[PDB]
């Protein structure tokens, strides 16, 4: 669509002296940037339907296949002793700490983006 | 103890596949996205000096 | 007029309401560099919003 | 109910508030909240091997025992070290 | 009767006026990849530009930048539609690549056709709308191309020419045949020398001339002297030829 | 045909940019004998096409190679890393990469018993690059095998829930030990990619062009 | 106001190319160009004249949680050589 400051230039412009004041929160609201709403909230997508059926179905398959091997119950135990341990980062893990630490590691997200200022861009 | 697969070649080119898949998805889809958000930020950062003095010369408001 | 010209700057940033009017040219140098930082921190601190 | 969405929040409600360390008071007993977690992942651990282990037990191991034996099976299938031994003597157990 | 039946249908369903039938529908791309297989015929590329004539406003940059280089292999210059492809460059300056413009600067530069809004439209979209570093990748002979061309038209862009002077270097030239690289060094001297700018990087134009001066002439020579001494006293200094070191 | 849309400051991104920035570090770009500007910007760009993708390769390997070493830990399932084709085939890609780029900077052909020596040493490259990973994913499981195997036979002698001291003992020795094999698995992920690194930037050094002619003072 | 709405519209998406990764990996397990892992290829007198329990071998099917490590689902053939 068109630019919103030449629609806020041309909407002041277009007031009167008396309809000016009170104008200025409805021009700002017709210049304030599109942030949706949050829209209907529906069940699972078809790719997350697809990802968590083929997750259990590669889980069912897997575990079929660690049933019919020769050390099976070795197998077994071993799926408890991977569990304990995702179990054990769940609790363990300062996930904010890691969220603020990955945040460092890109230079993007690591500063404030430092660019123009305003006293350069003062227009009068 | 499986050492010894039944394929070797089927093996490696089960990795060449994975492997060169990751290197397509690295270049295509996660590096730009990755410079586009870098770069805004390093090219705001590298231009701040610059393009306020540049700015500040062309105003004529002062 | 004046009305609409600062009602117009102050639609896309109200910021420049935290320097007083008689003070500006006082902020001002010959290079940008040099503009005093008495509103510098400021005025870009307030430029993000309300949150 | 949607079923993933009540499935979530009860989840999430299990995840953050519900901690078996305050309500069952187990600061008297341990000093941390690490240390906690370490003895429920060591029991959480052996929870598993005897609850697998109690799913199938008359069985005969495929991991080499240390030259003991179960219960009172002593010299039927489940304590022998020749498997096809132990599968001749596990069809006549059966037989029964 | 295999053969009468065959030659005879093979000639009524295949000669070059029903081959032009199946290009009314996208002329950039027919005629780009005819023009590139050597099918260069004036009868064909006349019906081609009437076909594409009304389309030309509403080309992407690539479907222009093929029309044009087609439209050069063929060496026939419509009026008509090379002014609407100029419209075209000139309503979408922002969207075209140095790639691009440059092939199509070359086709306006071998037939005379410029504007002053064309000029001015290209030039804002290699210095301000494109990469800075998109001269370096171009090759010397288009950018000599370009030069020579806003020369000839006396239209002068010092931020043009700031930017389409980084892009000549001892790579690009070292990428040039000695006989190209020749006419590339005379034609981007001229150009320079027209302007009055020189830059610091006129010394590996310069400096292509002098590490191999048997292959110029001797007015040649003279006027590439000429260059030297314009450009020794410009950047302020004493032109040196620099070996290995 | 339409791209999906993405978040800046998005975690997988963040973390994306400082793998892709540590593997970029590895190899450095050498710092011209001239000031850079804008006549000496074609050398820079032409000596950044000499090189090689070492970030974006190594960064492919440490991404790929981290994945399949994640995927043994998890659980119902192996590392495809832990079979020996794999990770193998991995190591001698990477030392054939070095090998064939060392072959473009010389001339596509190949190069007294001091030049069998070092041969030897340089083609024992390609089987320990990638034997070194393969033998190191089998290291945790199959001594984690073994142990959960006297893990079982404990109780399944003494009794479902009797003697629990001992094992005890042997559920945290198999915890500690699945926590090392978090750990090597992270560990030799990264320590392929730099050896990568090291490999492939032995060829990485072709000479910079320069200027050939300059205006002085 | 944010764009997190604008971003909790959007649902779980796979990785771009991620069908092709499993149209190769799954390329590559079906393209082997040899019997599949305990089978043979026999002729078509043989394969019409054998019985289905004389084609399958017990080492191809083993039982799920077996009793004694080493059972099998199916006998095979009673005809042995
Ligand atoms: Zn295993």
């Amino acid at each position: 669509e068109g630019n919103s400051v030449a629609g806020i230039i041309k909407s002041v412009n277009e007031t009167s002296g008396a309809n000016l004041l009170s104008s200025l929160k409805t021009i700002k609201a017709q210049a304030a940037p599109i942030y949706p709403a949050a829209a209907s909230s529906t069940g699972y997508s078809t790719q997350a339907k697809i990802a968590l059926f083929g997750a259990l179905s590669w889980i069912l398959y897997r575990a079929d296949g660690q049933s019919k091997a020769h050390e099976w119950i070795v197998d077994l135990n071993l799926n408890v002793l991977q569990a304990a341990w995702l179990i054990s980062f769940s609790s363990l893990i300062p996930f904010r700490a890691v969220y603020f630490a990955f945040r460092g590691m890109a230079p993007a997200t690591a500063s404030t983006l430092n660019g123009l200022k305003t006293f350069s861009s003062i227009s009068l | 103890m499986k050492l010894l697969p039944e394929s070797l070649q089927q093996e490696a080119a089960t990795a060449a596949v994975v492997a060169s898949w990751v290197l397509w998805h690295l270049d295509t889809q996660l590096l730009p996205t990755i410079m586009r958000e870098h770069k805004l930020h390093a090219c705001w950062a590298a231009a701040a000096k610059r393009y306020n003095e540049k700015l500040f010369k062309l105003n004529p408001s002062y | 007029r004046l009305l609409k010209l600062w009602a117009k700057r102050l639609l896309v940033s109200p910021e420049l309401a935290i320097v007083p009017l008689n003070e500006f040219d006082a902020q001002l140098a010959s290079k940008f560099e040099g503009i005093s930082p008495k509103y510098q921190e400021l005025l870009s601190a307030v430029a993000q919003g309300n949150k | 109910m949607a079923v993933t969405s009540f499935l979530g929040k009860a989840f999430e409600k299990y995840f953050y508030d519900f901690s078996a360390y305050e309500q069952f008071g187990l600061n008297r007993f341990l000093s941390s909240k690490g240390q906690y977690v370490a003895l429920r992942h060591v029991g959480f651990v052996m929870v598993g091997v005897n609850v697998l282990l109690a799913a199938n037990f008359p069985f005969n191991p495929p991991f080499p025992t240390i030259g003991m034996c179960p219960a009172g099976w002593e010299g039927t299938w489940v304590c022998q070290a020749d498997k096809a031994k132990a599968l001749e003597m596990y069809k006549e157990w059966k037989k029964s | 009767p295999s053969q009468n039946l065959v030659s005879t249908f093979a000639n009524k369903v295949i000669v070059e006026e029903n081959l032009v039938n199946v290009a009314e529908i996208d002329v950039p791309f027919w005629s780009y990849w005819l023009s590139s297989a050597g099918f260069t015929s004036k009868d064909a590329f006349v019906k081609f530009a009437e076909a594409v004539k009304p389309k030309v406003a509403a080309l992407s940059t690539s479907d222009i930048t093929n029309l044009t280089v087609a439209f050069k292999r063929a060496n026939y210059y419509d009026k008509d539609l090379f002014t609407g492809i100029e419209a075209n460059v000139s309503a979408n300056f922002t969207k075209f690549e140095t790639e691009q413009l440059l092939q199509i600067v070359a086709t306006f530069d071998a037939f005379n056709h410029s504007s002053v809004a064309f000029l001015d439209d290209v030039a804002d979209s290699i210095t301000y709308c494109n990469h800075y570093l998109a001269p370096v990748r171009a090759g010397a002979d288009e950018l000599a191309t370009l030069l020579t061309y806003y020369a000839k038209n006396g239209h002068e862009r010092a931020d043009l020419l700031a930017t389409v002077a980084r892009g000549f270097s001892e790579v690009s030239l070292g990428k040039l045949s000695a006989a190209q690289r020749k006419d590339t060094v005379l034609s981007a001297l001229k150009a320079f020398q027209t302007f009055g700018f020189y830059p610091e990087s006129i010394e590996a134009v310069i400096g292509a001339a002098l590490v191999s001066p048997a292959e110029y002439s001797a007015e040649e020579l003279k006027e590439v002297e000429a260059v030297k001494v314009a450009a020794e006293n410009a950047l302020g200094g004493e032109f040196v030829l620099i070996q290995e070191g | 045909s339409s791209v999906r849309d993405v978040k800046t400051g998005s975690l997988p991104t963040n973390f994306l940019t400082g793998v892709y920035r540590f593997w970029r570090s590895q190899n450095p770009a050498e710092k011209p004998h001239d000031p850079v500007n804008d006549r000496l910007l074609p050398a820079v760009v032409d000596a950044s096409d000499k090189r090689a993708s070492i970030g974006t390769w190594a960064t492919t390997f440490f991404c790929t190679i981290i994945s399949c070493n994640l995927l043994g830990l998890m659980p119902f399932n192996e590392a495809p890393t832990s079979g020996l084709g794999f990770a193998t085939g991995l190591g001698v890609s990477v030392w054939a990469t070095a090998t064939i780029l060392g072959l473009s900077k010389t001339g596509f052909k190949f190069p007294f018993i001091f030049v069998p020596l070092e041969t030897i040493s340089y083609t024992f490259r390609a089987v320990s690059l990638g034997v070194r990973l393969w033998v190191n994913m089998l290291a945790g499981h199959t001594l984690l095998h073994i142990l959960t195997g006297m893990a079982l036979a404990l109780p399944f002698s003494l009794g479902f829930f009797s003697m629990v001291p001992a094992t005890f003992g042997v559920c945290c020795l198999l915890s500690a030990l699945v926590g090392l094999e978090y750990l090597v698995a992270v560990l030799q992920s990264g320590v392929f990619s730099i050896l990568s690194t090291v490999y492939v930037g032995e060829f990485n050094h072709d000479k910079f062009i320069g200027p050939a002619a300059k205006i002085v003072k | 106001m944010s764009y997190s709405a604008y971003f909790a519209k959007a649902g779980f998406q796979f990785p771009a190319g991620l069908s092709a990764l499993v149209a190769g990996i799954v390329a590559l397990n079906v393209c082997t160009g040899r019997p599949t892992k305990g089978t043979k290829e026999i002729s078509n007198a043989e394969y019409n004249a054998t019985p289905i329990g004389y084609l399958q071998s017990p080492d191809q099917h083993p039982t799920a949680f077996p009793k004694v490590p080493g059972m099998k689902d199916v006998h095979g053939s009673p005809h042995h050589h």
